[PDB]
């Protein structure tokens, strides 16, 4: 803990001295960019276990959604095939009555 | 020979000169470094919110903030502004009040 | 730099090692959870189609 605290302090010592030279040369842009990079390195600490729980929970809900949706896919597929068959059979019977009644008309 | 064929003609007319359209290429507003650093500075600060830091860590942060405040005080005390105190009375551009 | 060093100093050498390894694993867990998403949504999308 103390070792890296001192390491960070020395890192900022170098940062400040580099900014010193960059000010002497009016080159504050290099200090700005180096501060950008140091910020980026020290961007992301914690946010990780919590994100992991969130992702796992959404994964669980997503898996259950997949399971149910597959259930309804099979159900709808079977039902609508059955309805197509039944419509074909109803067409069959209506043709039968039509043709027989017309034959007896003949 | 009573066919009513209406086939396509051979109209010569050229595609006359193309006008000088209004190529108003909008200049995208580049984000400032302060704007660029807003989100990611806040990201760095969020993890630190509630973070216990060592005594030397707090000393380092205090030195950083002291440097920042002194730099801002310099910004407001640039040589151009300070030199106007060479002659306060004669510096009419400096408010007497 | 103030913010960088605040996070650094709160991030003692153990916490920087967390960045490297422990938060490495946390980020890897997040990425793998996202991959599990991708799988489950792809199943769902095949099923919707």
């Amino acid at each position: 803990d103390a070792l890296k605290v001192k390491k960070d302090r020395i890192q900022f010592m170098a940062v400040i001295e580099q900014l010193i030279q960059m000010v002497q040369n009016n080159s504050l842009t290099k200090f700005q960019s180096m501060t950008t990079l140091e910020l980026e390195d020290q961007d992301r600490l914690r946010k990780l276990i919590f994100r992991e729980k969130e992702l796992y929970q959404e994964i669980k809900k997503l898996q259950f959604d997949r399971n149910q949706e597959n259930k309804e896919y099979d159900n709808e597929q079977k039902d609508t095939n059955l309805k197509i068959q039944n419509l074909k059979e109803r067409l069959l019977y209506k043709k039968a009555r039509a043709q027989l009644k017309n034959q007896y008309k003949e | 020979m009573q066919n009513l064929s209406k086939m396509q003609s051979r109209l010569h007319p050229r595609p006359e000169g193309e006008g000088g359209g209004g190529g108003g290429r909008t200049k995208e507003k580049g984000k400032s470094l302060q704007e660029t650093h807003k989100e990611m500075l806040k990201n760095i600060e969020s993890t630190n919110i509630g973070k216990p830091t060592i005594v030397e860590a707090q000393r380092i942060l205090k030195i950083i903030d002291n440097l920042s405040t002194n730099l801002t005080i310099f910004i407001y005390l640039d040589s151009e502004l300070i030199s106007k105190f060479l002659d306060v009375a004669k510096h009419s551009k400096l408010s007497k009040d | 730099q103030k913010v960088i060093m605040l996070k650094k100093l709160s991030t003692a050498s153990e916490e920087d090692e967390n960045h490297k390894a422990q938060l490495r694993d946390l980020e890897e867990k997040i990425e793998e959870l996202e991959k599990k998403k991708n799988k489950i949504q792809e199943d769902l999308t095949k099923l919707k189609e």
